[PDB]
RNA sequence: GACCGAUAGUGAACCAGUACCGUGAGGGAAAGGUGAAAAGCACCCCGGAAGGGGAGUGAAAGAGAUCCUGAAACCGUGUGCCUACAAGUAGUCAGAGCCCGUUAACGGGUGAUGGCGUGCCUUUUGUAGAAUGAACCGGCGAGUUACGAUCUCGUGCAAGGUU
RNA sequence: UAUCCUUGGGAGUCAGACUGCGAGUGAUAAGAUCCGUAGUCGAAAGGGAAACAGCCCAGACCGCCAGCUAAGGUCCCAAAGU
RNA sequence: AACAGUGGUAGGAGAGCGUUCUAAGGGCUGUGAAGCCAGACCGGAAGGACUGGUGGAGCGCUUAGAAGUGAGAAUGCCGGUA
């Protein structure tokens, strides 16, 4: 079992899970490769997140990276940055510029 | 007597009638004063004659 | 009304009358709670304010027009239901105190004494003297006596002397003959009595 | 002294929200319409608690009526016939007992028919 | 088996079962016995308001026994009419023994 | 101090009459809490960093700069039961099947299928109403106090009572 | 049969509706309006009239896997008589 | 023990439940209080216990007292999130 969490990366929890939920629970030598070939936003984060994940091994407990699966992960949401839009007829319109906990856990298999 | 079993001349003590505070005592919603009466109203009343 | 006497070694000499009319009279349950009742609640200070919604630093202006805003109709920003504040019928400074009839404090003065002696823990101990203000002679004294618990002692003419002694150990308080009242009798459990303050108060009452 | 709202308000209405516990989304999670099932919970419960006697009665009914008819009589009849024959204080409930024992059922059947004439 | 008024609804009883009834005046570690049996069920003994003499069945009783609680509520709408009211129903078990016919 | 304890109490516990708004008179906020002591994370690994995983400090690292506690709305991840010929103020009362085993008791979860059934509040003769109010959660938010009057009740005295 | 009267303390009510019966206005029209009389609702759930406040029967202190009935009903929906 | 009764709006009357502080008596608490989270327990109700988890210093019971004492709605105010 290894952990690793993003703690804030800013991108749209949404946004992060659309490309997250499709890597679960496949083996992570290959889930990289596809999601390091799918393009979209949140794909760098997320492998980035996910190498640590992997090489949480050399300065660690001991693991091979064969016969190593993703076991578990998701997304959780993080505080969020508020901002004013300006928007016709002074209504001053408000967005949410979100953030995202990101959070790999790794197993063998 | 001690102070620790304090007990008034039974008979000479009342609660006050918390008007005013939900339904199981009656006197809610309208606290006992009608339905949009001048009464009804605070300060409300008429001179006395 | 015939309750032994003591002397400040514990020494008990032949027994004092009382007046019967001061502390063989029947307790009165009743007035013995109001006056109780009376001055623990004169006792408090009753100091409290908090600031009406008049008084509160601001307000004034209407926050919005009347109508034509999806908002609701307000007044002033300093009203009962804001965050602002301005408190609605809060406390205010006040008295707690008031007044009862002579013939009522008399008689609630003198239940309780009675009361007293009927439940035999009065003590009475003719001329309190004692030439020092250290505390552990009168604790000594106390202790000679059998005094455990909290107790009040009265003695008028050594109360220049004594109270010095008594104030700190260890909540017992020392009064003089005319300060005597009710809960500074009932809260003490245990009364000391010196004749001459004896006599004295029986003239009093 | 003042009163600040203390623990009394979230023990109030967390009992009634543990209380609608299985109700469809919503409805076990909001106190502003939690509140409003349970009441209506408790009118139906009453009202049902009322109703289930006289639905084991008919469904008692029906069952008496399914044996009588398949011996030859009615269930009006049969009745009838049980009343006349004797006080008869079995009834509808231990009625069907003997029905699925239908042959103290049938045992009780033939005495009713014997005396209906 | 057997069929025994009891407390205002007749119930079917067999040797050696155990039933929840209303609340009888026992005590609860003695014996009890109804009187009003009817249909004693087998051999199938039976008249109209049955004298089935002697046959009344004997049982033991141990408990004495509150049903789970019912939160009566009652209100009518819009009205400002709201009833809440707890009730448990008493009980007491039985086990049957030596029928009697 | 039978006064408040960070929506309270001064507007202002904190660099507040500040930021901000207004041409100006003027209006006018939000924002307290690591630990006992910084002992506030040596060193290593992923990473450009941020952020992580280890290691170490400490009684606690889930205690790491909103940092004591950390409720609800809200958002997710696993899962036991159910669901693609059925329309349902969403429940309740019956109820098979499957799963679990309790503050031990005529137990807990889910529930194929049947009966019944138009939310809450105000205002109305009348509301499921196509009349009004609530997006949801949390906090706050309305018959008191003073001085007199009157009546009931309780007291001490009583043809007197009372300061 | 046991509700009546006197004094005293505290109220709300002043928008009422419908259904019989006797009238007005109306065109013996109106779920119209205004009266007198009785009932229900208002402030009353339950069963019936498909759904229904005022129509019929009938009053809910709670529990029961009891029984007898009122209006209405018994071929299936849907309990009871082809 | 007997007998009778126990729908209810506006209203009147009585019983109580809980909250914050204050006095008297008792004592609970780092051998883990308050608060929070979860339970299949108790009472006629408001409600109150018991057992776990969190949390890391304060707090119930008893009798009486005084109240800024109980929220679901006010196109309520503030904060947060759909």
């Amino acid at each position: 079992q290894a952990k690793a969490v993003a703690r804030t990366v800013r991108i749209a929890p949404r946004k992060a899970r659309l490309v997250m939920d499709l890597i679960r629970g496949k083996q992570v030598g290959e889930a990289v490769s596809i999601l390091n070939l799918t393009p979209r936003a949140a794909s760098p984060i997320i492998e980035k997140v996910l190498k640590s994940a992997i090489a949480n091994a050399e300065h660690n407990y001991e693991m091979d990276a064969n016969n190593l699966v993703i076991s578990q992960a998701f997304v959780d949401e993080g505080p969020t940055l508020k901002r004013f839009r300006p928007r016709a007829m002074g209504r001053a319109s408000q967005i949410n510029k979100r953030t995202s906990h990101i959070t790999i856990v790794v197993s063998e298999k | 007597m001690k102070l620790h079993e304090l007990k008034p001349s039974e008979g000479s003590r009342k609660t006050r009638n918390r008007v005013g505070r939900g339904i199981g005592s009656g006197n809610g919603k309208t606290a006992g004063k009608g339905h949009k009466g001048q009464n009804a109203r605070s300060g409300g009343g008429v001179r006395p004659g | 009304p015939k309750v032994a006497l003591y002397n400040q070694n514990g020494s008990t000499a032949g027994d004092i009358e009382l007046n019967a009319s001061v502390f063989g009279i029947e307790p009165n349950e009743s007035v013995v709670f109001d006056a109780i009742l009376m001055q623990r609640a004169s006792l408090r200070q009753g100091t409290h304010k908090v600031k009406n919604r008049s008084e509160v630093r601001g307000g004034g202006r209407k926050p919005w027009r009347q109508k034509g805003t999806g908002r609701a109709r307000q007044g002033s920003i300093r009203s009962p239901q804001w965050r602002g504040g301005g408190v609605v019928f809060g406390p205010t400074p006040r008295s707690y105190s008031y007044k009862l009839p002579k013939k009522v404090r008399r008689l609630a003065i003198k239940s309780v004494l009675s009361s007293k002696v009927i439940d035999n823990n009065i003590i009475v101990l003719e001329d309190l003297t004692l030439d020092t203000a250290k505390t552990k002679e009168m604790a000594a004294i106390l202790k000679g006596l059998s005094v455990e618990k909290k107790a009040l002692i009265v003695t008028a003419d050594a109360n220049e002397a004594v109270a010095l002694s008594a104030r700190n150990i260890p909540g017992v308080t020392v009064v003089e003959a005319n300060g005597i009242n009710v809960l500074d009798v009932v809260n003490h459990e245990k009364l000391l009595i010196t004749k001459a303050a004896v006599e004295k108060v029986e003239e009093v009452l | 002294p003042r009163v600040k709202g203390g623990t009394v308000t979230r023990k109030r209405r967390k009992k009634v929200l543990k209380l609608a516990k299985g109700y469809f989304g919503s409805k076990h999670t909001l106190y502003k319409v939690a509140n409003q099932q349970v009441m209506k919970s408790g009118n139906y419960a009453f009202r049902d608690r009322r109703q289930k006697k006289r639905d084991f009665r008919k469904l008692w009914i029906t069952r008496i009526n399914a044996a009588a008819r398949m011996n030859g009589l009615s269930y009006s009849r049969l009745m009838h016939g049980l009343k006349l024959s004797g006080i008869e204080v079995n009834r509808k409930m231990l009625a069907d007992l003997a029905v699925n024992d239908l042959t103290a059922f049938n045992q009780l059947a033939d005495a009713a028919k014997a005396q209906l004439n | 088996y057997a069929i025994i008024k009891t407390g205002g609804k007749q119930i079917k009883v067999e040797e050696g079962q155990t039933v929840y009834i209303e609340k009888l005046a026992a005590e609860a570690g003695e014996t009890v016995t109804f009187e009003d049996v009817l249909f004693v069920g087998g051999d199938n003994v039976k008249v109209g308001n049955p004298t089935v003499e002697g046959a009344t069945v004997t049982a033991k009783v141990e408990k004495q026994g509150r049903a789970k609680k019912i939160t009566v509520f009652r209100y009518k709408p819009k009205k400002n009419v709201h009833k809440k009211q707890g009730h448990r129903q008493p009980y007491t078990k039985v086990t049957i023994e030596k029928i009697n016919a």
